[PDB]
């Protein structure tokens, strides 16, 4: 029973960062899809730092290789300033380390550290710390959050679910029960009929790569933003005093690290406790339906001053590609985009290792043989019937922790190497029983063929009047 | 801010497709039915001519000697 | 051949069961005729002398049976159609919305479909082809349009299909 | 519950149909017909007998381009790209039918009783009385004073079409034609487009009214809304977009009205309608034309008191945001990806009744009335 | 295994037959493999041409 207009208020997401569109936006790069292409063996992209990026080197212009979807867009657009999803650490967390810096340290302690009379080193160290606290801390937090192999497994499986490809599709087909419909939020695991997730098949060619690339990007943004919001809403102002004391105690060491990536390595460690990360990772990544992603996509578009009905428009198109092609600010966004592309090509979305090794019926003989006998089960001895629902539950629950290479793109069944673990069926374990069931099924079928019609045999004698060889 | 796009601009660089083609000029003489068309430049594409096939629709009278 | 278990495929563990089945002596349903003239009143009869059952058991270790035991721990509806009717509004009884993996439909004749569900239908006065039982449907070309109400349905989802215009 | 999601129970029925070949897109010159001037009156009702016949084909005066949906010239580039990309064979129009309960009772009492499945206890008994038409041939001949079977059949089909389409349209005439409702519709359009009077009200109060939203009179005071983007665009595209905005708003209004109706029924009302139908059967069966019977039925099931109680608080305030969300969900369900360039639902609607198939006349009237309010309000 | 029925009643329109099965100890009974065996007399009526 609901008596209210469909829209609701959600303070979790309402935050945006306004900055000028890059000269090197996606739409302004015709061959961007060429570089973005990934092949077998590609390794997960890593964050970058100002140490290896000296200076940023860089509204829409009709390029020579502008593809159809981008060609009409590059034309009908009043592009002045495109807003971006506000991807940031909680405002208080930030307050803690900006008020601590404010230059409070001064130059005397810096000179003590450098052990040299050159002020250039002092200025360089100050700039390193400022850049670290501005961009490299966040990049490190992202790197740790999304790089957990278990967390990457979870992301891959939720993407599998949302785009209905591979093992989830097989389960839906065999089950006769629709499994895509499950939509979740912080583990609540609701169910919605009013949800479309199979409309992405209507697109192909470069129209698909891009579109999916987008959908995955917004999904990652939604994940991170909800994570940050839930963390913020569970802040303790006592933990704030503890953070203040810890920063006071550690600043002496923190101002004495040579690398910038190292500087950020320790700041994240001190500020981002492992227990909190694990608690957030408990059940946070939640199933998202394509419809919700499109609704969020429209939110971003409208709030940013572009009518959703001025033909095609995707937020992922207004963002740079490489780190040295983007202003420091949006470096988190660049990292997110590279991560999204890596996941998209990893998941085969254009199976990853979640389908080919074991869950694939074609590759796994035992699983196929078990499936063939799904319905022809029977045992009364006064149900014991292997129902579709039970086998599908067993198939879905199973996942082999090994043989799932989370470091690079391997795509088993393309390598000429054996599997890490032997393939086994989901419910049935002993192969002898499976052989017996196969034998009884074959005898059943052959008998039915031999006497399906019934046979007429002579009344006086006993020969068959219509024998079939 | 819209006027008219072109088929070359749209579509894909790796997509095949069919196009109908209504003729420009048609003259129905006593013994012939001339038809004239106009083709489009194959930019990033080349025209498989032998794949072309016409589409006729008319009326037929088989004469008094049809038994 | 026994059919109920041909589509259900049952297996029996110990228990010393009893198995009883009935057979038909109504000539119309057991026999067939080219013309289709009521064979009951014409003077056709059937008579049995001895029926015996042949069964084939198979080995299976008690260990396997115990393993299994501890391991796993279509609807038909006929609607009327008066003579010279053109519309037919029907209402399906409300059942589990799930398992609606498509439905079929065809048109039969009242004089041909037997009132299955008793011991003997006195009103079955025809012995020709029973499409309700042997799948020899022939009145499929007498369909014009089928419309579903506005209630939403999963698509493999239109509302009206045109059969022939 | 997920924030950017939706699950209601009274706004999603989505009648499905094949796109009429005569739909709005396929008429390139539709813009000229859509033109309206000072000497224009509200669109009028049309009955099945009033129109001689229906023709669905593209017809003459339309020439296929030299390149369900056929490419044509003399049309907005939006239509060109739309037709080049999408050529679906079905669209999920919003449902505007009367509630299933009232329609079912009307049909059962008037046309024919619904035949439930035969439960298996007997057969070959021709108990046609259960499935017999409510009025037999003899009674119809008596009332019509003629044995001509053609007249009987034509009258039967006439009121079958009447009870299937016109009664639905009649209610609508009444419900949207009221001048007071007309004033309220103008006011809500001004509020949602922030034009003139609303702009000066915001200036005087120093508070933008874009955050004003209502639903059955229980205002939610939503703040995430912006209704100033439409001013950027101009031309036939602007007219098309506004004409749509208003059509969808009217569809939502009628849908919520028909939901509040469906909520408030009881078996007492069921029996009341049954008694009224049986007692008046003759005066409905015998009528001069389809307008008279439609009006009489409307009075039977649409008393002025009921209309009155519905109209109050019906035209709830709505945002451009809410509108887009509806449009999005319409196209999503139809099977059309929102990422497609410039797809709107009003394209799949014939302009006027002469070409529409019977079931979509309600949508045709919605679109025509939408255009009339759009032009009269001076959308500029 | 052949199986002669325990009780048989030949009513007006039916021919009832009742059996008794044996426990499947170390064995399980493939029921769909079962098939009957009938023998009788048939009169095709005066309308047999």
């Amino acid at each position: 029973p609901v008596f209210a207009v469909p829209e609701v208020l959600a303070t979790y997401h309402i935050f945006f960062q306004n900055c000028k569109i890059p000269l090197s936006c996606r739409a302004n790069r015709s061959r961007a899809d060429k570089q973005l292409a990934l092949r077998q063996g590609a390794v997960i992209p890593d964050i970058a730092s100002l140490d290896e990026v000296p200076k940023i080197f860089e509204v829409l212009v009709e390029l020579e290789g502008d593809n159809a979807r981008l060609a009409v867009l590059k034309r009908s657009i009043e592009v002045t300033h495109f807003a971006y999803p506000a991807l940031n650490l909680p405002p208080k967390v930030m307050s803690t380390v900006m008020s601590e810096l404010i230059p409070a340290v001064g130059d005397e302690q810096l000179a003590r550290w450098l052990e040299t009379r050159e002020p250039a080193d002092l200025e360089e160290r100050r700039k390193l710390m400022m850049a670290a606290v501005l961009v490299t801390v966040e990049l490190e937090c992202m790197q740790r959050f999304f790089a957990d192999p278990e967390m990457q497994r979870k992301l891959e499986e939720t993407l599998h679910y949302t785009f209905r490809q591979g093992y989830v599709r097989q389960a839906c087909k065999i089950s006769n029960v629709e499994l895509c419909n499950l939509v979740s939020y912080l583990g609540i695991l609701h169910e919605n009929r009013l949800g479309q997730n199979v409309l992405h098949s209507t697109l192909k060619g470069e129209a698909r790569r891009d579109y999916v690339r987008d959908c995955v990007y917004l999904f990652l943004c939604y994940t991170w933003q909800t994570a940050m919001g839930v963390w913020q809403q569970c802040l303790e102002e006592r933990n704030l005093k503890e953070l203040q004391k810890l920063l006071k105690q550690n600043l002496k060491d923190l101002w004495t690290a040579f690398n910038e990536r190292s500087v950020a390595a320790h700041l994240a460690d001190i500020i981002f406790p492992e227990r909190l990360l694990k608690t957030l990772q408990q059940g946070l990544p939640d199933f998202t339906s394509q419809s919700m992603l499109q609704n969020f996509r429209n939110f971003i578009l409208e709030r940013s001053g572009i009518l959703p009905a001025t033909c095609c428009a995707l937020p992922s198109d207004f963002v740079p590609i490489k780190y040295r092609e983007c202003p420091p600010p949006l470096w988190g966004h660049c990292y997110l985009l590279q991560l999204a592309n890596y996941l998209a090509y990893h998941s085969d979305i254009m199976r990853c290792n979640l389908c080919t090794p074991h869950r694939s019926l074609v590759c796994n003989s035992q699983l196929l043989s078990e499936s063939q006998i799904i319905g022809t089960f029977e045992l009364q001895g006064p149900g014991l019937k292997l129902t579709p629902g039970l086998w599908t539950s067993a198939y879905l629950r199973k996942f082999v922790p090994e043989d799932y290479h989370a470091h690079e793109i391997r795509f088993y069944e393309d390598q000429s190497r054996p599997p890490n673990a032997e393939l086994t069926a989901c419910v049935i374990t002993q192969g002898h029983i499976l052989g017996q069931l196969q034998a009884i099924n074959k005898a059943r079928q052959e008998f039915l063929l031999r006497k399906g019609r019934g046979v007429y045999l002579d009344p006086q004698s006993g020969e068959e009047l219509n024998p079939i060889p | 801010p819209t006027v008219a796009p072109t088929h070359d601009v749209t579509t894909d660089r790796s997509q095949r497709l069919m196009l109908r083609f209504v003729p420009v000029d048609r003259e129905d003489n006593t013994y012939s039915y001339k038809v004239r068309y106009t083709l489009a430049v194959g930019d990033n594409r080349v025209l498989d001519m032998a794949s072309t096939f016409f589409d006729i629709r008319g009326v037929l009278d088989r004469g008094p000697s049809f038994k | 051949p026994q059919k109920f278990f041909a589509v259900k495929n049952l297996l029996l563990l110990p228990g010393s069961y009893t198995y009883e089945w009935n057979f038909r002596k109504d000539v119309n349903m057991v026999l067939q005729s080219s013309l289709g003239n009521d064979l009951r009143t014409d003077g056709a009869t059937i008579s049995f002398t001895s029926i015996n059952l042949y069964a084939t058991f198979f080995p299976m270790a008690h260990n396997t049976a115990s393993t299994l035991e501890a391991m796993l721990r279509a609807a038909n509806m006929l609607y009327p159609i008066p003579a010279n009717a053109t519309n037919i509004p029907i209402s399906i009884p409300s059942r589990n919305w799930a398992a609606f993996r498509g439905w079929s439909f065809t048109r039969l004749k009242t004089k041909e479909t037997p009132s299955l569900g008793s011991g003997f239908d006195p009103y079955f006065v025809y012995s020709g082809s029973i499409p309700y039982l042997d799948g020899t449907f022939y009145l499929n070309h007498t369909f014009k349009k089928v419309s579903i109400m506005f209630d939403s349905s999963v698509s493999w989802s239109p509302n009206e299909f045109e059969i022939k215009r």
